[PDB]
């Protein structure tokens, strides 16, 4: 749920994957995978929830508001998600 | 690696989300064009309305510094208002994005004191307009709860109607303005309450004999009333 | 900027007003009584000028003199070309669409059916089931 | 690199555009919106017949999510609306059966 | 009516807001002055208990959360803010009738008790003195 | 009480008192200490003013509720009638039920009193309102019965009522505990800041 | 600056509007039969109204009449000091705090189930995408 | 009720002042105050020798 | 032609909206529901029963008291699937390529 | 009984929040009594 | 640009979502971290907004002075006349004196120009005004003389004038140095606060 | 006379103060909005140069 | 709401106030000899005013006349872009900052020599007292 | 504000910060005998000796 915990989750995932191998990883390493994805998802929701709520609001109001004009309402969210992924998975 | 490739079909296919976007990006897919919503209707501050106020058509004063440019309702609208949905009607009386009078408090105790003295509610100051769907969901939930509370109540739909009118008038952000619209239904509920009590507890009165000139004219019909 | 529906509005709005449009189909043309013919099944033979053009424009965008609109357009054309073959595979393989591909019906049967009687929306349950009453 | 997210947001934008064009009486714009609505998605196409036959908890999850995004009841008579509703529901069903939804605020 | 004025019923919303702001400002000033005094004394004493003891040097009740006034009640013959259901015709009152060769009350409308209006029209308003048997002008 | 404003020069000083030499290391350090002190005082002021305002507001609420003779889930009112107290404690802690000793008319009256009291107490936003009203409606349905026969019928509403009730009680307890913990943490932090200010005022330098 | 104001509007009488007052109107005076009727009722022992009795049977709660110098002028006053009740827990609400910004269940519920569902859907789609990225990264 | 107690003390002092001003010959003027003073008596258990 | 709707008429506008090319079910607009109190109420009830947060979160379920499903999705299933196949093949029905299926659906639903 | 901060007509008067004042006048009064004529004035 | 306001519930939640259990240790710690974060953000906002406002104000002042063609003790104006520049640099850096080449009328004119310029430059609050005016009055007294004879008489006033002048220059230098030091200290503090916020946001916990 | 009106000579001191407050509030809102944007971007980027 | 106002004050003529206008007053009209005088001056080559010359010798700085369609209507306009000067150092003043509160020479000088002298006198007296206390403490 | 050609005449000055709006009232009807006619006692008729009560305490 924190960035540290999610990073440790992904390290567990990668080391157990190197242990298992490229052939049986999806079979052997499902629980660690789900834990890692859930932690990364918590981090993503925490750090990008404002932009998602803003997009939700613009969608409710038909993108009629000032802040909904253009594509920033979407690009901000996509940039947050890209940054979170680049910060977590590598 | 480009960001948001599959996410702008509105751009790839020249689809405008609104006539303002159509006019801006020059897609020209709206046959009737676009009459822009002016800035005084797109944003602004709360104002006083009544003629029996001295600071009428003046911005509401707050403890914090706030832009004093007011939202101006549509007083001389065009004849053809092609979109008569709630989305386009609400813009004639409120701004969809809410008012521009919100604070950013440097401290928590200023917020506390404003609330304690009755000068701030985030419900009122940090909020947008409600969509028709949201209004309908709220109204239907309230109606369900009231029907569960008592089906055999005559003031049921009157209470439901005042709730509906408050929601439609956006009482979260203009409570005084909405109460001005809804007190009629509150009064009707107040009447229905007594009308129900007097039926439950049999309450009646001795009516006097008929007046000599109950009828204005002998040839006139005296329609009988309970 | 508005293009008025009724330039002679106090005269034109009353007689000969505009109606509500109809967007399901043109309604000014005859009705086809046969479905569309099955188009020739696609493959990756045909993504030539999409793949190479996307490569071109991405290489030029990496320099920066290309832009992003062009990259999006090229990539989306390429992805459309791939989605053609993916959809063809899905349709031909997955059995649930085997009935749908060979779908045939006529307006007479459409007018003689009686399912429109059952098109009424249901009713939401009672709010007391939340408290289990 | 984010196809699910991108297509979701595009679908939502196109739904908003359809609603706006309907309110403003714009058949050209709303037909453009209908045509541009990601009908070429193999995942959603495969999940459509799965959604049409699902039942129970998964169906209730997808119904909850669809009523969140689009609570207004579409007209039973307008097939374009019906079809766009079906497409969005199939998309949500695919996303849920890939990674299930967690709709409660209480969670750990 | 005097009771209503104590509760601010005859006030306008501007006056209510100004009274609210006045209370807010007085309270804020009291608090900050008390804070300055408390901090000075606790600094010269070097003791936190002193600051704590200044927390109860000033509490009757609270300010009201909402207020209602007379100008929020709607009024109007044509104002739909007063119309819930139509009132039947046999229960509505009649306007007075006057008709003769010399004078009438149909060439104009004087209005209600609140929403009044000029009976004469714009072209003869400048010559109102000519439509009167007596005229008592203003004092200026 | 406040101090008077400070004195000001009568003759105008424009820049004559400005420094003709750049600052030194100790002067810079003293400036940093001054900045630390003002930040500390700002934090202390925020804590103190929030605490004062909340204390005053909540004491005013308590006095208002005592004036209008209110009673909550914590039954802490001495001016209550014993009958009203029994009724409220039945609604909060026990089971509202009509006794077989009573005549059916008096049972109707008791249930009407329960309904009036509970509807005045709980508004439509309250979650327990619907279960309570349902339970009292079942009592109205089953007035002309014994408690043994009434239990079977009113159980379905009493279960939801008791559940919502205990939920509210747990909410109150948790709220009290969390507020106490937060208050104590804030006060400890403020005390530490005060001592830090004290040592920085012992270290401060200048005149 | 409100008392003792100047004449702001004109006073006038329109031509041939009627007055309805004769020449003896100043010598005319009003009259009500109510005092004589009261005397006669008191002298003849006729049925009295219930306003002569201070107790009030017209409600279940006790009311007592307060008289203004005469039995004809009264108001009922309730005697009970009514107890009020609240089926509410204390300390569960902080309305001054904006809760849409704080992270937690209370914050999501001051927000909506719709926003929370949207967030969960975005979460699921993001997890799908990141799972794909993990797959392609670890297959290499 | 301390507010009411102090109010009644003020009222009693006012009554004594009025009575002294009028004198013991003209005492039927101050029949005003018995209305409230008897209520004071019944409330506080006090007597005022009225 | 489209005249202004005053603020007093908005409550009637919400449940009897004007005609559009894409109308809703006015008869079902009073049946659209989405409870924001569903999960809070569930949690309150479960915690009163005596469970922990983890048990409550495991027992939590989404609200069934939501807007009802369109019956067209169950009655016109095959027609809708065929229309979606046509759209997926013919690029969303550009230049009238799914008019066959759409007209069959429209006739079936409308009946003159 | 549902929207207290938005329905001011059904709310108590500011004299009720003040916690300070034979028979006494009532302590709690609403603004909804303004919709009645003979609430405070007598029926004489 | 701003974001839209956040979404709000359509149905009223009163307290149903309130916690029914007291907080835990990790939750309390996270709350403390949140308070630290908001304090850090407050400090950062103060720094950033002060820096922005001062930058904007001083750039506006610079643009106004360039627009109205001003020149100060630091002669940094290119649109000046060479004669005006020589006169100002004499008044600021060198010695104002009338040349023997000139006729007495032209010497009077030069001294009048000096007096006009200096009186427009220095106001009565300025400390160097009195020495400058005294020196120019001595020049007026000694117009009909040579520089060699004038030096002996005007030196006593030119000394005070030069002293006040160099004092102003030293003030300017010290002001520049101190402002630079303060700015750099503030920026370093802001950067450190930013990194502290970064690590606390890496440590923050919740959703 | 129109020149004097551009400079606010016929205005009253209340109107001058109100214009001043209006400018102050507009500037404050611009500044705080820009601060929010800057802080958001610098938080997602984790870089002080962005704030700068 | 300022334009098209109503008649607010009455219009009247007091009794026997004079008017000073005859019956041919409407046929009366004005006349100025200025145009004829200008023509005659131009024709006879009489002394012209200096306003016919755009250059202005009436000051030391260069001025040029701007004419509004006629030599009779002109305004002088200065040509120089005047250079301004400040015998002031930069950055020596921060007026927004209150300087009476900061400790230092600048603070005392934003305060006064009177306050500083008073402080020094108090300092001396305090030093005397503390010297006495030191003496009595250390004699013990 | 003081002038009669101002709409907010005899009204307190508005500031960005919250300030008590109760105004200083000059002595408009002074007594005939004003035994102390020094500046100390005269200035109180037009200004307050302690300054106005409109000062701010800035949070930043």
């Amino acid at each position: 749920m924190s960035v540290f915990e999610a990073r440790s989750s992904f390290l567990d995932l990668e080391q157990c994957a190197r242990a298992a191998g490229p052939q049986r990883w999806e079979a052997e390493c499902q629980g660690v995978r789900q834990r890692a994805l859930q932690a990364a998802a918590d981090v993503m929701s925490r750090e990008c929830g404002a932009y998602g709520d803003s997009f939700f609001q613009c969608y409710r109001h038909g993108f009629r508001l000032e802040a909904c004009q253009g594509e920033k309402a979407t690009m901000q969210l996509l940039r947050c998600q890209r940054m979170v992924a680049d910060r977590l998975v590598p | 690696s480009i960001l948001g490739a599959e996410a702008f079909p509105e751009l790839l296919s020249k689809v405008p989300l609104n006539p303002q976007m159509d006019e801006d990006k020059h897609f020209n897919k709206y046959k009737w064009g676009n009459e822009p919503i002016p800035v005084n209707r797109r944003t602004g501050s709360r104002m006083n309305s009544s003629i029996y106020d001295n600071r009428n058509h003046e911005a509401v004063r707050h403890p914090w510094s706030t832009d004093a440019r007011t939202f101006h309702p549509n007083d001389n609208p065009e004849a053809d208002r092609i979109n008569t949905q709630y989305s386009n009607m609400v813009s004639d009386s409120f701004p969809e994005g809410g008012f521009s009078d919100a604070p950013r408090f440097s401290s928590n105790w200023e917020r506390l004191l404003a609330y304690h003295h009755g000068l701030y509610s985030p419900e009122k100051f940090n909020s947008t307009t409600k969509t028709a769907d949201e209004i309908r969901l709220a109204v239907n939930d309230f109606a369900a709860k009231v029907h569960a509370d008592d089906p055999k109540n005559a003031c049921k739909y009157l209470m439901i109607e005042e709730f509906k009118c408050l929601q439609s008038a956006q009482a979260r952000i203009d409570p005084q303005g909405a109460a001005t619209k809804c007190v009629k239904w509150f009064n009707e509920w107040r009447q229905c309450a007594w009308d129900q009590e007097k039926m439950v507890k049999g309450y009646n009165y001795i009516e006097d004999r008929r007046a000599r000139k109950h009828k204005p004219y002998i040839g006139a019909p005296d329609l009988q009333y309970s | 900027v508005r293009n008025q529906r009724y330039p002679a509005s106090p005269v034109q709005e009353i007689f000969l007003p505009e109606p509500v449009p109809f967007v399901q189909f043109d309604q000014t043309a005859p009705s086809p009584n046969s479905p569309p013919a099955p188009l020739p099944s696609p493959s990756l033979s045909q993504c030539e000028e999409q793949k190479d053009r996307y490569r071109d424009i991405s290489s030029m965008f990496h320099r920066g003199v290309a832009g992003a609109e062009q990259v999006r357009e090229a990539y989306n054309s390429m992805a459309k070309c791939f989605r053609r073959v993916s959809v063809a595979e899905v349709l031909e393989s997955d059995p649930a669409f085997r009935q749908a591909r060979n779908f045939t019906m006529d307006l007479k049967q459409a007018e003689d059916d009686q399912r429109y009687k059952q098109l009424q929306y249901g009713r939401v349950p009672s709010i007391l089931t939340k408290y289990h009453l | 690199s984010s196809p699910h997210m991108d297509r979701l947001l595009g679908d939502l934008k196109l739904l908003a555009a359809y609603d706006s064009a309907a309110g403003w009486q714009e058949p050209k714009a709303m037909e453009s919106a209908f045509q541009s609505l990601s009908w070429d998605d193999a995942d959603v196409l495969k999940a459509l017949p799965q959604y049409l036959n699902c039942r129970g908890e998964q169906k209730r999850r997808v119904d909850f999510a669809y009523a969140a995004l689009c609570p207004r009841p579409v007209d039973e008579k307008d097939p374009k609306q019906t079809l766009m509703s079906l497409w969005m529901k199939a998309r949500l069903f695919s996303y849920d059966q890939k990674h299930p939804f967690v709709l409660s605020p209480f969670a750990a | 009516a005097q009771l209503h004025a104590s509760e601010g019923f005859w006030d306008s919303e501007s006056e209510q807001q100004e009274a609210r702001l006045q209370r807010h400002a007085e309270h804020r000033n009291d608090l900050e002055t008390t804070w300055e005094e408390a901090l000075r004394e606790a600094t010269l004493a070097r003791n936190f208990d002193v600051l704590v003891s200044y927390l109860n040097h000033g509490q009757n009740g609270i300010p009201p959360s909402v207020t209602w006034n007379f100008n929020a009640m709607p009024y109007g013959k044509e104002n739909p803010d007063t119309k819930t259901f139509p009132i039947p015709d046999h229960e509505q009152p009649y306007r007075a009738f006057s008709l003769g060769f010399t004078a009438n009350n149909l060439s104009g409308n004087w209005g209600d008790y609140i929403d009044r209006q000029d009976n004469k029209n714009a072209l003869m308003r400048p010559a109102r003195m000519m439509f009167t048997d007596v005229f008592i002008p203003t004092t200026k | 009480t406040a101090l008077p404003p400070p004195p000001s020069a009568n003759v105008a000083v424009s820049f004559t008192a400005a420094p003709a030499e750049p600052l030194s290391r100790g002067e810079v350090k003293a400036a940093s200490l001054k900045l630390e002190l003002q930040n500390i005082e700002r934090e202390l002021k925020d804590w103190w003013m929030s605490r004062k305002i909340l204390r005053d507001r909540n004491i005013g609420l308590f006095n208002l509720l005592q004036h209008h003779n209110f009673a909550g889930l914590s039954v802490n009112n001495a001016k209550l009638s014993d009958s009203q107290r029994v009724m409220w404690t039945d609604l909060v802690q026990g089971k509202p039920d009509v006794e077989d000793k009573l005549s059916v008319d008096a049972r109707e009256m008791k249930v009407d009193m329960y309904e009036k009291l509970f509807k005045q107490a709980a508004d439509l936003e309250n979650p327990c309102r619907m279960p309570g009203v349902a339970y009292l409606r079942c009592l109205r349905d089953t007035l002309t019965e014994t408690q043994s026969a009434r239990r079977s019928s009113c159980l379905n509403a009493f279960s939801s009522f008791d559940a919502c009730r205990t939920g509210l009680l747990k909410q109150q307890s948790a709220a009290v505990e969390n507020s106490l913990v937060r208050q104590n943490m804030a006060d400890v932090r403020a005390k530490a800041l005060f001592e830090r200010r004290a040592v920085l005022l012992d270290l401060v330098e200048g005149k | 600056s409100m008392d003792h104001g100047m004449q702001y509007s004109s006073i006038y009488w329109e031509t041939s509007h009627r007055t309805y007052l004769p020449f003896w109107a100043s010598l005319t005076q009003k009259f009500s039969w109510k005092i004589m009727d009261d005397q006669i009722r008191s002298f003849l022992r006729l049925p009295k109204p219930v306003t002569t009795e201070p107790f009030v049977f017209s409600s279940g709660s006790p009311y007592i009449r307060r008289y203004f110098g005469d039995a004809d002028i009264s108001v009922p006053v309730p005697l009970h000091a009514p107890a009020h009740f609240a089926f509410v827990p204390t300390g569960t609400v902080s309305p001054w705090e904006e809760t849409g910004m704080e992270t937690g269940p209370q914050g999501a519920a001051a927000r909506g189930a719709a926003a929370t569902a949207f967030r969960a859907v975005l979460e699921s789609a993001w997890k799908c995408d990141i799972d794909e990225q993990i797959k392609e990264k670890l297959h290499s | 009720a301390p507010h009411q107690r102090a109010a009644c003390e003020q009222l009693h002092s006012e009554y004594k002042q009025c009575l002294a001003k009028n004198g013991r010959t003209h005492f039927s003027a101050c029949t005003d105050f018995h209305s409230k003073l008897r209520a004071c008596e019944n409330m506080l258990g006090t007597s005022y020798c009225i | 032609a489209a005249s202004t709707i005053p603020i007093s008429q908005w409550p009637s506008l919400l449940y009897a909206p004007p005609s559009s090319p894409a109308n809703p079910a006015v008869e079902a607009l009073p049946e659209m529901q989405f409870d924001d109190l569903h999960y809070p109420r569930q949690m309150l009830l479960c915690r009163g029963a005596g469970y922990s947060l983890e048990q409550c979160n495991r027992m939590a379920q989404p609200d069934a008291r939501v807007t009802p499903e369109n019956p067209a999705e169950k009655l016109l299933k095959e027609e809708a699937v065929a229309a979606i196949a046509c759209l997926s093949q013919r690029e969303g029905g550009k230049d009238e390529q799914c008019r066959y299926y759409i007209e069959r659906m429209y006739k079936l639903a409308n009946k003159e | 009984p549902f929207m207290w901060r938005q329905r001011a007509y059904c709310a108590p008067v500011p004299s009720a929040f003040a916690s300070q004042q034979g028979v006494r006048k009532p302590l709690l009064r609403s603004n909804s009594e303004s919709l009645s004529v003979f609430s405070q004035i007598p029926d004489g």
